[PDB]
Parts: structure tokens; C-alpha cells; sequence
């Protein structure tokens, strides 16, 4: 549940993965701010998402829902002094931001998968702009947080990871391990001060942060781009304390829980209803009485479909 | 109504959506101390303070309750009954026309009026005894549905519940009703033998009230009747009871002495206390609990799956119907099946006064009512004096303008009192008083309302909400509507020879499609009404029958074609009214 | 035509349906009930119960005079015979034709209505299950179907007398129930086609059996055999209007739904036969 609550998404030249992280969070009902981190990309991501494929908010239930659009601004995080000028807009125009998926700068951080054949000609922009770029944004949040204080759950910083295409991903490996930490010490220091009343007396009372990591170069398949959605969704927007920091998709989907939702949440609603039952139908080819066969499947009974 | 008890029920359910998962801060609940339903004007606080707290309302669920007195029609008063309908009818659309407005911009509103199936059923109107205004309130829980379902629109949804018999109190205070009001019966029949053959309750009163039961045997200076109730009290009574020894109570002394003030049988200052004081022990609990077998077995012989459901059953199968987005306008039953003695409605009944029948209620007395149909009544007047040749014809009139009207209206059947004309001024009980004293004692009396339609728009989006029926006009609408026929067949209950006959308005012709709703729900909450009054008149030892007629949806069905023929309904008013009137 | 008698505008899909159908199915507290998937549709009823009183309008009784009637039927022996007297006596009725399914009945049916023999108004003829053929030969006869009275030619089968048993050996079975919906709901509707394909020849379907619920698997029995006729009433209405022929298609049932409705009184059920006397000139024609 997201009623009442704006997710802004730090996203980055990813306009497909961003955008369907943001449909898959609009469809719990919640407004949405998708920054960009690098130029020339607003106006691509404006134009894939004046579709409406990605311009029309559906529930889980396959319900449209008229939830707010998705708005659109530029952010510079290696840049400061304009991506705090943002921040601080964005919040004029709504209030308060908590939810803050943060997605990293490139889609390949390099066209060859090495590390010591090249000669600080691209490694210098990875280190430099998707290390410091997230540590800076890092900041530029927890800022927002502790110079405006705001009483409410403690904050929700995910860490979404670059997919996998071919030759594995070394630099995603790398950001990882920088991640785990960053989200850590982070964690710890912000419970920390929490209940100090020396931080408390700036303002009015702050809140917490709880961040997390969505490890997904490790699965190669269809669903991989969808079940990181159903994870990036279910830890913004539930009550769900993950004790660990790093988190991994398995290897194989279908191989070890096998689950495809394409909005299907009557079906998930009907199981286990008839357990264990003999059904006898009539015509249940084609029509209503097929449609009640495939539910009392679904369910859990025995069906003996006769046409 | 009270605190500790939402107080306790809100940390429940919290706990129970907190160990759901949900992105709780104790918002998804709250309370409202105090909030009463039977006051009107203090809804819009609490409808207020709602859109406050949380913005709007999307889901209404009329659910307030009141079983109500829990006597018979015939011993209720009218605040009881006032209060009942307000607290159970009038507090849907209270808060249905506050929310209304908002409600259309919004486009997934839904609004449950969660009824009892004791209350009825579409086109069947099932009987309920000694809970009458149980019935009429859930009956029209249901008409307000289907009247404005059509209306309503697409953004609005609206249905009703209706749960029979739930339960996973012992009936013991339905034992000892069921027992009072037997005596109530028999005592009623004795005076009523007793003076049906040349006695006077004047002298009959003083001994009465003695509640010594052998001092009315040994004594035999009485009328037969209540010498042989009391023999057989000495006979099949308990003996380990003060009845064995006593007659009446405190509770079946005042109310039996009322019936009779009510029903015309005994004047004014001839009431007094009881002289003598019954014990603590009047019943003994072993007819307490034999009554409480025989009325659980009578009720748990209805079920055909021969169990009973429980609240929660009926709870989730409301909470799964909820999200229905193609249902208006219906009645859900969540746990029923079961076994009824119900009566459904003829639609025009064919029938015609027949030879060798008439002539029975010739030289009496007959009683009508009304002011708004004046054609209708002196067609009536005309109808019942050149045939039938009543000695005495009574018409009550609300003011006295249209008394005025009438009379130049007839202007031929004077001089000899059989035309009496009276204003009543909205109080029915003193005309019917001053019937009772100067005029006859009629038998078929008619509850024709004194005032029209309300004749007003209630269909409109958002932005014009002026002319639409307000809550003030609905109140006058229930309360001219329906709750007068309950006035009139009440008073008129204890009566006997009654005949009492309910007639709601044919309305008119040329009428718009706004105003052909409050018509079903006058012919829902009036046929409840019926079938619960004459199943009670029939236990009672006088049986008053009550027949509803009606005259809409009969060959109109909204359909415009109304060039002169008039006459077949003329007709076919009177066919009808001589129909109803003349039983046997 | 559809879609504008909608509340809410919206037709419902398969899936709907099929989702409240599944959910019902697991309330394990109904029975004997008729639920409602989707539905707030506007087309009310244009049929509805209804009862009567008697009192046969007078205006609506000469008019018969000098006619011709068509009853069939031999399982109501005496109410036929009283018809017969009845619509000869006061209907004063041209001519009264009989149809009999066989010949043992066909001499008991004559022995009784002798009393009109020398009239020569009531005739008796041994058809058979071919009701169709014997109705064409009926009015081949002289004349054409008109005031049609509708009566099956033996009681509900009811053979093994039991909806359900402990032992499963003198229940109803499938072959007793497929007699009875031949016998009692298809040859209503075979005389009434044929009844609707002779204008004017108004038909009026009658239920005989009153069973009661003093008679165990019989009353509900009764309840069905009505609702069906009712069914069957109300679609053939609707098209006898709009159609150039005018045959009304009226049903009549005396099996009232109150339960032992009557009770087991030895010769005080004439005033019940007399109620159905009144019914049946009532109705059908003027």
C-alpha cells in the first residue's frame, strides 16, 4: 500500500528498466517522480511513456486505477549545489520525499567485460561518477532527511543492480560491495541518532532509514526483469524488516517457485478453496462452463471437462 | 453508542491488520463515543468529522439496529414506533443524501443496507409477529434499494443483505413475554365474553383487580366467562407459582387496563394500582424453560441443512459480495434456506361483489378518511349510500377548508347525520376519539393518506443538489406514508369487527419517472407492515384482517395514455374497496 | 434493445461469472436458492402470481353463447362430467367436444355424460399418444379450436412415490421422471403450439394434481410441474401479441403453495371443485 505516499525513483539513461519499475510502483497507487541522472534521455523517456502502455495505472487485480502520472524531472548527483536545488523544488511541488529507489548511472559500465586490459579511459568515469555519484546522492537524501526532519516510518533506500546480458558483471560486482557497506554503516548511524536529543532539538523529530541491496546479475532469463519488480515493490511499499543486507535472485525462477502474475490476484484469491473434490462438468469446452472449470482447477479440485 | 466496547473492538481489529502487513499507524480505524442514531441533526458532525479525518466516504454500510419494544401492533405507543423507524429507516438516507454530492465525483461508491430476512422478500412479504416495527424498518431497508438503484447512476452502487436466523440470550425473556401476553389474551377474551351479553365493565372493574382467583370462584356474583378462566387456571395452572394463587402483575395490569382505554372499553378516571402485590415467584421457571425448548425447536425447524450459521459466515459472505462491480439494485441472502408460511402479492386479483352476499354490513356504520382525493371519496360516499344504504358514514378530514369543499361538494346528503364531516388537524387520535364517543363504532376503516406525492426530483450529479428530496421531506414523507398507516391501523387494532383496509395513493396521471419510486417503497414498507398485522390478528382472540390495495402499476406501468377513460379505474376503485370490504 | 435496460451500462464478461459462480460454490450453508452472478438488468416482469375470488363478470358470460369448446382429458372424470353439465346448462354452449387417449375410459366417460346422449352435445373418440393427430382430427371434425382446455390425460407419475429413500430401490428413477416431464410439461406445450397455430383457438394450460405437503415428495412435485407451466405461459405470451394471431396463453393452478393447503376433509372438497368450476369459465374466453 502507497496511497499517501510519493516514490521517486533515481534513475538514470535506464529508461526501460526505470519505466517499468515505475509503472510496477504506480500500480500500487502512488505518485511517482522518475529523475534521470544524464541529459539527451528526458525527452526519449518523455516520449516512451506518452504511450499508454506506461501512461495508464493498473492494481494488481488488472483494475485501472487513476492514480497520479508519472512526472519527470533532471538530476545531476555528480553536480551539487542543482541536484539539492531539485530536491528542494520537487519538495515545494509535493512535500516530502522517503521512498528513493536508486538505480545506477550506466546500463553497460564498459563495451568490454575486463579490467586491466584498459587504461583509466572509462574506469575513471565508472569510479567517478557511479561510486561518488551515488555517494553524493546518498547525501544529497539523507540531508533532505535530517535538514527537514519529518515524523513516519523509518526510510526506504533500494539499490536495485544493473541485469545481466553476457560475460557476467564485474563493475555491478563492484558497486555491490560498495553498496552492502554504504547501506550498513548508513543503518546503523541513522538508528543511532535517532534518539540523541542533540540531533533531535533541529527541528522537529527525524526518522530512521532501513536500505537494502536486489542482487539480479546472477539470473538470466524473461522473468528476471519482472520478479525484481515484484521485490523493489514489496519492500517500499509493506512493513517488511529484511535483517540482511544483501538480497539475490535464484538462479533459476521456474526451477525453484515457479510463479507468473500477470495482475491474476482472483486466482491467487481462489486457492485452495476445493481441496481434494471430484468435480464432473457439461460443455466445459468453450463458454461459462469452461470458465468454471479453469477456476475449480485453479482451486484445487478435480474437473472431468465433457463436450 | 458506547466507548469501552469500540474502545476494545478497535485494539482487536488493529492487532488483527497489524499482523496483516499493511502500513499501519492506527489510521485505518477510529471511533465516534456517543454517536447515537436515533437524532437526526447530529449525524452531520459525525459526517464531518469523517471527511476530516480521512477526506471522503466511498463505502457507506447502514447497519444501525433496534429490535424495538417487542410487543404487538396492537400495544406498542407511537414514540416507541417513532423512535424505531428513525433509528432503523430514516438514518440511511440521512447519511446517503449528506454524502451523496461528494460521492458522484468519486465513481466507486457503494452503499449496503444490511437488513433481516425476517423482514421479507421481493414480492413475498413473510410474517414476523410481535416484531412489526422489525419489519417494516427492514422492509424498507430494501424498498429505499430498489427504488434507487435506477437513480442512483453508474458511479453509485447500491444493494441490501438480508440474514435470517444467526447464531453459532435462551429466548428466556421471549419465554416470559410469550407467557404475559397469553394471559393479556385470555383475560381480554373473559371481559369481552362477559360483556357481549348484557354486562358493563363499570361494575365488572372493582372486583376484578383483586387477583384472587378463588375469592371470583367462591363469589359467583360475576358474569360466567371469568369464572370458568379462572376455574381452569385452578385446574391446569402450575402450582408452584404465585399464579397458581394470583391473576395479574405489575406489567399485565397497566398495559391490559390501556388496550381497554384504548379500545373504547373502559372510560377515563377508572384506573387504579393493584391492591395486591403477587409475589416475586409469578411464573415457575419450568414453564419459563419448557417455553424456551418449544420456541428454540420452532425456530431451528426451519433450516434445511438443520444447523444454524455464524456471524462470521454471514460476515465474509458480505465482505466477498462487496466487491461485486455489476450488481445494483438486489438482495443478497449470505447463509439462508429455510422454511416460511409467506404470502405474495396477487396484482389485481380478479374478483366481483358477489349475489347473495351483500346486504350484510346493511343499516352500520362504515369509517373513512382523506382530504387530497376528494373525487375519490364522494365517488365513495355516492357508491356506498345508493345501494348499499348505510345507516351511518363517517369521513375525517385534516382541515377544515377542504371539510368545507366537501360538504358544498356533496350538498345532498344532510339533514340526516349520515354525511358527518370533522377536521382532525393531524391528530388521528381525537377524531377517532370523538368517533368513538359521539359517532358508531365502524368496522371497515381505510387508511387513505390526507396528503399527495412529495412530487420532487431526486436524481442529479454533482454541482446540482437543490431541488432534490432533502432528508426534511423524506422524514415527512415516512412519516405521512407510513407511519400513519401505522397510527390508524393500531388505533383501529383494537377494535372488534375491525376491517381495517391499508390504500396507498394511485398517485396520478402524467406523472414523471422520479415519482414512480417513493411508490415501491410505499408498497414494500406498507406490504410488510400488513402481513405482520394480520399475522398477529389472528392469534389474538379478536381477528382484525388487514388487506392492502393498491391501484399503481395497473395497466399504467409507466406508460403515458390517459385521454378521458376514466371510468375503468372509477370502477374499478369501487370493485375493489366493496371486494376487501365484504369478507365471507 | 439490450444494454439500455442495464443500471449500471456495463455488460459483464465470462470471467466475472465464472468468479462469483466459484466463490458461491463454497458457502456450505445454502441450499434450494437462485443466486445472481451480475445482474441489475431493468426488464421487471410482465407476468406475476396471482389469485382469484370468483364471481364470474357478467358481461363476460352471454358472450360464449352459441360456441364451440375443445377440452381434452380423462384423469378428472367427475370435473370433466360437471363441465360438461355446467357448459350445457348455464354457458348454454353450441357444441362440447372430448378427447379421450383410450378406450376403457371412452366407455366410462360415455356411460356417465349419458344424460346428453339424446342432445348429442358431447362427443368421446379413443385417440391415443399422437395427441397432435387426434386434436387435427378433433377439428376436422366440424368447426375450429377455440376456449382450449388443457388437461393431462393421466396424473404426475409419482410411480415409485419417493424423491429419496434410505435403500435406493423405490425412488423415482430416470425413466419415471422422463414419463412425467413428457406427460406433464411436453404435451402442454404440444397442445398449446397446436392451439397457437389455430387463431382464436385461446388456450389455457391447467395444473390438476393439488398436492399438498401432507403428500410427502408430491408437493414440491406440484411446486415444479406450476412453475414450469408458468415458465412456458410467459415466453409463449410474449409472442402471441406482436404476431397477427391472438391466442392468450393462460395458466391456471389449483396446487396451492400453502403447504397442506387443504386438509383431509371427506366430501368438503366440493367447494373446491366449485373454485375450479369458476376458474375455468373463467379466463380462456368471454
Amino acid at each position: 500500500d502507497a496511497t499517501g505516499k510519493v516514490i521517486l525513483i533515481c534513475a538514470g539513461d535506464q529508461v526501460d528498466d526505470a519505466v517499468a519499475l515505475a509503472d510496477t510502483l504506480r500500480s500500487c497507487r502512488a505518485t511517482v517522480v522518475i529523475g534521470f541522472r544524464d541529459p539527451r534521455a528526458l525527452e526519449k523517456a518523455s516520449v516512451l511513456l506518452r504511450e499508454p502502455r506506461h501512461a495508464l495505472a493498473a492494481d494488481m487485480y488488472g483494475r485501472p486505477t487513476m492514480t497520479a502520472e508519472a512526472r519527470l524531472v533532471r538530476l545531476d548527483p555528480l553536480d551539487p549545489r542543482a541536484a539539492a536545488q531539485t530536491l528542494e523544488q520537487i519538495h515545494a511541488e509535493l512535500g516530502a520525499i522517503h521512498h528513493a529507489v536508486v538505480l545506477p548511472g550506466q546500463s553497460r559500465h564498459a563495451p568490454s567485460a575486463s579490467l586491466i586490459e584498459v587504461d583509466d579511459q572509462v574506469v575513471e568515469r565508472f569510479l567517478h561518477q557511479e561510486l561518488v555519484g551515488t555517494i553524493a546522492l546518498a547525501r544529497e537524501l539523507a540531508r533532505f532527511w535530517e535538514e527537514y526532519p519529518s515524523g513516519s516510518s523509518m526510510h526506504r533506500v533500494l539499490f536495485v543492480s544493473n541485469p545481466d546480458d553476457q560475460q557476467g558483471n564485474q563493475y555491478s560486482h563492484i558497486l555491490r560491495a560498495a553498496v552492502e557497506q554504504l547501506v550498513r554503516v548508513w543503518r546503523h548511524e541513522s538508528e543511532y541518532d535517532s534518539v540523541n536529543p542533540a540531533h533531535q532539538q533541529e527541528g522537529q523529530s527525524s526518522a530512521a532509514v532501513w536500505a537494502n541491496q536486489l542482487i539480479r546479475y546472477v539470473n538470466n532469463e524473461m522473468a528476471n526483469l519482472d520478479f525484481t519488480c515484484a521485490w523493489v515493490a514489496k519492500l517500499l511499499g509493506s512493513d517488511r524488516r529484511i535483517a540482511e543486507i544483501n538480497l539475490y535472485l535464484p538462479e533459476e525462477i521456474v526451477g525453484t517457485i515457479g510463479v507468473h502474475n500477470p495482475g491474476f490476484g482472483w486466482a491467487e484469491s481462489l486457492f485452495g478453496l476445493h481441496m481434494g473434490k471430484v468435480a464432473l462438468i457439461t460443455g466445459g469446452s468453450a463458454g461459462i462452463g469452461g470458465q468454471i472449470g479453469r477456476l475449480l482447477a485453479l482451486s484445487g479440485a478435480h474437473v472431468m471437462l465433457a463436450a | 453508542r458506547n466507548a469501552d466496547q469500540l474502545e476494545q473492538m478497535r485494539a482487536s481489529i488493529v492487532r488483527e491488520v497489524r499482523d496483516a502487513s499493511y502500513p499501519d499507524a492506527e489510521s485505518r480505524v477510529a471511533i465516534f463515543p456517543g454517536s447515537d442514531v436515533s437524532d437526526i441533526d447530529g449525524l452531520e458532525r459525525l459526517v464531518n468529522h469523517t471527511v476530516r479525518v480521512f477526506g471522503k466516504v466511498d463505502y457507506l454500510i447502514n447497519n444501525a439496529g433496534i429490535a424495538g419494544a417487542e410487543e404487538m401492533v396492537i400495544d406498542m405507543p407511537v414514540d416507541a414506533w417513532r423512535h424505531t423507524l428513525r433509528a432503523n429507516l430514516i438514518s440511511n438516507y440521512a447519511l446517503l443524501r449528506r454524502l451523496a454530492p461528494q460521492m458522484k465525483a468519486a465513481g466507486g461508491a457503494y452503499v449496503l443496507n444490511v437488513s433481516s430476512y425476517f423482514g421479507g422478500e421481493k414480492y413475498v412479504a413473510i410474517p414476523y409477529p410481535n416484531r412489526s416495527d422489525y419489519a417494516v424498518s427492514k422492509a424498507g431497508q430494501r424498498a429505499m434499494v430498489e427504488s434507487l438503484a435506477r437513480f442512483l447512476g453508474p458511479e453509485i452502487q447500491i444493494n441490501a443483505i438480508a440474514p435470517g436466523p444467526v447464531e453459532g440470550g435462551l429466548f428466556m425473556r421471549r419465554a416470559r413475554l410469550i407467557l404475559e401476553n397469553k394471559r393479556l389474551n385470555e383475560v381480554f377474551a373473559a371481559l369481552l365474553a362477559a360483556r357481549h351479553e348484557g354486562a358493563t365493565i363499570a361494575d365488572l372493574l372493582p372486583d376484578l383487580f383483586a387477583n384472587d382467583i378463588q375469592s371470583i370462584a367462591n363469589s359467583a356474583a360475576m358474569p360466567a366467562p371469568l369464572r370458568r378462566l379462572a376455574t381452569m387456571l385452578r385446574e391446569t395452572s402450575d402450582a408452584g407459582g404465585s399464579a397458581q394463587s394470583y391473576l395479574m402483575n405489575a406489567t399485565i395490569a397497566r398495559k391490559l387496563l390501556n388496550r381497554l382505554e384504548n379500545g373504547g372499553y373502559i372510560t377515563l378516571h377508572d384506573r387504579r394500582a393493584l391492591t395486591v402485590e403477587p409475589p416475586e415467584p409469578f411464573f415457575t421457571e419450568a414453564q419459563i424453560e419448557r417455553e424456551a425448548i418449544k420456541v428454540r425447536d420452532g425456530i431451528l425447524g426451519m433450516l434445511h441443512l438443520q444447523r444454524m450459521p455464524t456471524e462470521f459466515d454471514v460476515a465474509l459472505a458480505t465482505v466477498f459480495y462487496l466487491a461485486d462491480r455489476n450488481v445494483t439494485g438486489e438482495t443478497f441472502h449470505p447463509s439462508g434456506g429455510l422454511r416460511f408460511e409467506r404470502t405474495v402479492t396477487e396484482g389485481e386479483l380478479f374478483g366481483k361483489p358477489g349475489q347473495q352476499r351483500l346486504e350484510r354490513l346493511k343499516g352500520s356504520v362504515v369509517y373513512l378518511i382523506g382530504e387530497h382525493l376528494r373525487q375519490h371519496l364522494v365517488l365513495l360516499a355516492r357508491t356506498f349510500l345508493d345501494e348499499i344504504h348505510v345507516a351511518r358514514v363517517v369521513l375525517l378530514t385534516e382541515t377544515t377548508q377542504a371539510a368545507t369543499d366537501l360538504a358544498a361538494e356533496l350538498s345532498d346528503y344532510e339533514a340526516a347525520g349520515r354525511f358527518v364531516v370533522i377536521p382532525t388537524c393531524g391528530d388521528i387520535e381525537g377524531g377517532i376519539d370523538r368517533a368513538m364517543a359521539e359517532y358508531g363504532r365502524p368496522g371497515p376503516v381505510i387508511s387513505t393518506p390526507f396528503r399527495p406525492l412529495p412530487d420532487r426530483a431526486l436524481s442529479a450529479r454533482n454541482g446540482d443538489w437543490s431541488s432534490v428530496l432533502t432528508t426534511a421531506e423524506f422524514e415527512e414523507l415516512v412519516e405521512q406514508q407510513i407511519t400513519h398507516h401505522f397510527r390508524v391501523a393500531r388505533k383501529a387494532g383494537l377494535i372488534e369487527g375491525a376491517n381495517v383496509t391499508l390504500v396507498t395513493p394511485p398517485t396520478s396521471a402524467r406523472s414523471t419517472s422520479e415519482e414512480f419510486a417513493l411508490a415501491n417503497f410505499v408498497k414494500t414498507t406498507l406490504h410488510a407492515l400488513t402481513a405482520t398485522a394480520g399475522a398477529e390478528s389472528e392469534r389474538t382472540v379478536p381477528h382484525v384482517p388487514v388487506n392492502q390495495v393498491d391501484l399503481t402499476r395497473r395497466a399504467r406501468s409507466e406508460e403515458p395514455r390517459t385521454p378521458s377513460e376514466e371510468e375503468e379505474e372509477l370502477q374499478r376503485f369501487v370493485n375493489a374497496v366493496l371486494l376487501t370490504s365484504a369478507p365471507l
